[PDB]
RNA sequence: AAACUUUCAACAACGGAUCUCUUGGUUCUGGCAUCGAUGAAGAACGCAGCGAAAUGCGAUAAGUAAUGUGAAUUGCAGAAUUCCGUGAAUCAUCGAAUCUUUGAACGCACAUUGCGCCCGCCGGUAUUCCGGCGGGCAUGCCUGUUCGAGCGUCAU
RNA sequence: GAAUAAUUCUCACGCCAGGUCGUACUCAUAACCGCAGCAGGUCCCCAAGGUGAACAGCCUCUGGUUGAUAGAACAAUGUAG
RNA sequence: GCGUGAGCCCGGGUCGAACGGCCUCUAGUGCAGAUCUUGGUGGUAGUAGCAAAUACUUCAAUGAGAACUUGAAGGACCGAAGUGGGGAAAGGUUCCAUGUGAACAGCGGUUGGACAUGGGUUAGUCGAUCCUAAGCCAUAGGGAAGUUCCGUUUCAAAGGGGCACUCGUGCCCCGUGUGGCGAAAGGGAAGCCGGUUAAUAUUCCGGCACCUGGAUGUGGGUUUUGCGCGGCAACGCAACUGAA
RNA sequence: AGAGACCGAUAGCGCACAAGUAGAGUGAUCGAAAGAUGAAAAGCACUUUGAAAAGAGGGUUAAAUAGCACGUGAAAUUGUU
RNA sequence: UGGGCGAGGCUCCUUCUGAGUUCCCUGGAACGGGACGCCACAGAGGGUGAGAGCCCCGUAUAGUUGGAAGCCAAGCCUGUGU
RNA sequence: GUUGACCUCGGAUCAGGUAGGAGGACCCGCUGAACUUAAGCAUAUCAAUAAGCGGAGGAAAAGAAACCAACAGGGAUUGC
């Protein structure tokens, strides 16, 4: 979790409040990231090329 | 875009080699973001970009090794990876000068009575 | 059981991963003889050794 | 004995071994019944010729030993061919 | 007289013998001497535009550099090159690199992705606490260096 | 360790942080072991109303099933009552 | 058609690439049996049989096709040491949605734990991680030609605590003792309610709390009799120095 | 690397094929079956019956008496005449 | 009785090598049958729609283009007695 | 007394080094059976062999006489 939080700030300049992780049955890792209340996440998904 | 030809990569310095690697790593991740739910000519770019990073990486490593070998010339001890690797058995044989030494009394006989060149007639 | 270990957890992922049929375009190559997957494993038929 | 006594079987004598990958590691003894772990030697006996061939050299990847014959043929040389660029 | 049982022929069934074939075996003769702490043999997990296996490779991952040849690959698509030169290919050769977790396996352990110490850099008010990155810490023995023990022992 | 402040006050309030792996579903007259969707075997928790000495036997409420190849006839000989 | 005989030759049909006569040489050279070896097929035969655990019925819908698919209405069983609601060992995707020709579900099948394509398991507080038990294995040493056997404090020079230096490299104390592994049922710091998804929650959202470790400021307390007062007492209060 | 008075898919090594594979056993270990369309897929357009699988016409080919259950197709056993 | 030169030869890899698609018949296709020719220090073997010396890869003979590293050695040039 | 030597025995993450494992067809050693034959069986035979253990190379091992001989004397080792 410590490395994941660092990566997002350096690469998408977005801040988070907490991260939760799990390991899927196929063997890959999935992480949920929650953003600070003042920042909006819906627009960041659009502007950071995420499909919307 | 296109390939990064290895021809012009050799005439560069370390810093600008590191710089070009910066953008190269960038859009590869960025293009992987939108590869989902779509497929076209952009799929040729991932195979294009993946190999392009490989070429510049080898050039940087190769350039470092050549300059490092120059530093350790005329030195008794040099790092393990820069030492020649032939074979475990071949690295422990006696050197040529050591296996060719002879005693003083043996050399005295060999100097005065060597093998001669002769022929016998019928 | 619900209590597992990472080694057993890792081992079960691969066993499930290599359990799907062959793609269709394989049988259309030249000089091909493969007909079907011959290493099919089913949880009610064969017991994999952990 | 029989079917009635076969239902009481829910334990494990052996587990996975770290050196050979077979499920032949005695849990209580902590020694492998196939490769002899943790002993330095690997188990091997002459009264079974089939067992020796199942794990003899050449049944795996041979990551390093496969390229030696090509290197000997050229005399274990180093360098680059004459006027190569670089 | 039909039905039923049995024998033979024609055609149609079940089954895979016979004849012909072979990128496979077997035996003899001839040439050579090359694993590993500079991490071997073996094991595990991963990598393709569309892949499960086999084959190949290791986060530089169905390959990279360099030399030669001189226009492909092919199941589909896409582009790439087009020989000016800036060069196709699952090509041939091979002298420079990368090389995850393990294994004689080496910080202590392992039925655990467990628990420590030393040195340096960057952050949070920080020589002591927390996080990230890089380099180290197994045993026997040989030569030398250095610091020591003993009324064993010599001279003031 | 103080006389003009100091304080090693276990009192009240206030600032920062807390890494790694497991978590789906069955646990059995169909998901485990007996060659199988086998009348066998396999460790624990919770425990309503009536009769009654009672976790005995018989009927009911919450909750759960209506699943075990079927239709027609009623000779001998059988298994169970 | 020929020959006493083992056998040889020809006519007709099918098929598609190699094959004979004569004299010598050579051998893994001739089958009905061995409860012979491997593969294939019959009579028995549409026969034995598919009978434990009380039991089914009416209408409508879907569909090529309904006793064993779905809805409603009747009739029944299990009867809290349950055919209910949750776990340990073991299994490993069997969980959820959509669709479906063959095969399987010892009758059927539109249904399924089967087939095909997608989705699903979030923790400072629940466990592992820490400690030892029966027990196992290194170290000092002794046996054995050797793979190795014994030995666990034993005939061992076996450890750990503080300070200051520009800077690590300089000082000063104590010393009987000095390893690791081993429990999801033993010992153990800390979280509750309401809602939410087709499929997860003491984890997600909302509200209200707690524990450990590390830094620091205000309020109050104590002190010029330097380290607090009260009650006869059992004792009391928001604090109220304490190394070997 | 070169050869044979050697074997020719029940033979020759256990393996001419994704063979030390699939599979069995707690374990040491045990361990198979499976080669051949045609010179070239030219692997049957279109119409019609059927819920569908498929059938009847019509096509490719020297040949479909070669249709992915595919060269040649014997005996045991079976159907029609 | 020291030192230094050294032609020339031998190992390895790589460039190149002779002759019919002439005419007629059968056949889906001549690599079959008939007639007429050529090459051969090359009539070993394989492919190409059926048995191919002359369609293609190769095969026999000495040479030839280019390159790398070790050997052997004909014969020459120079010091000298502590 | 102070100080300086010698001998023996130790510490160190001191500087530089070296051994383990694989393979084992052939080769150098140790250890060591029984089935079988003798028409029974115990010495004997199978056999100074199979299994077990240690150590090397492209070959290994052996080897320049405390030898053979009795002759008019031969002259390291290995193989046919
Ligand atoms: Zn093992």
């Amino acid at each position: 979790k410590a490395q994941i939080k660092q990566a997002l700030k350096k690469l998408y300049d977005i801040d988070t409040v907490k991260i939760n992780t799990l390991i899927r049955p196929d063997g890959t890792k999935k992480a949920f990231a929650r953003l600070t209340p003042d920042v909006d996440a819906l627009d960041i998904a659009a502007t950071k090329l995420g499909l919307v | 875009n296109g390939k990064v030809k290895a021809g012009q990569l050799w005439s560069k310095n370390k810093e600008e080699l590191t710089k070009i690697l910066g953008e190269l790593k960038t859009e590869l991740s960025q293009l992987r973001i939108q590869k989902i739910s779509s497929s076209g000519a952009k799929l040729n770019k991932i195979h294009d970009l993946r190999k392009s990073i490989a070429r510049v990486l080898t050039v940087i490593n190769a350039k470092q090794r050549a300059q490092l070998r120059l530093f350790y010339k005329n030195k008794k001890y040099l790092p393990l990876d820069l030492r020649p690797k032939l074979t475990r058995a071949l690295r422990r044989r006696l050197s040529k000068e050591d296996a060719s030494r002879v005693l003083e009394k043996t050399k005295k006989r060999l100097t005065h009575f060597p093998q001669r060149k002769y022929a016998v007639k019928a | 059981p619900s209590h597992k270990t990472f080694r057993i957890k890792q081992k079960l992922a691969k066993a499930q991963k290599q359990n799907r049929p062959i793609p269709q375009w394989i049988r259309l190559r030249t000089g091909n003889t493969i007909r079907y997957n011959a290493k099919r494993r089913h949880w009610r038929k064969t017991r994999l050794g952990l | 004995k029989g079917t009635s006594s076969f239902g009481k079987r829910h334990n494990k004598t052996h587990g996975l071994c770290r050196r050979c990958g077979r499920r032949s590691l005695h849990n209580q003894k902590k020694v492998c019944a196939s490769c002899g772990y943790p002993a330095a030697k690997t188990r091997k006996y002459n009264w079974s010729e089939k067992a020796k061939r199942r794990k003899v050299t050449g049944t795996g990847r041979m990551r390093y030993l496969s390229t030696v014959p090509r290197r000997f043929k050229n005399g274990f040389r180093t360098g680059v061919p004459k006027g190569a660029r670089g």
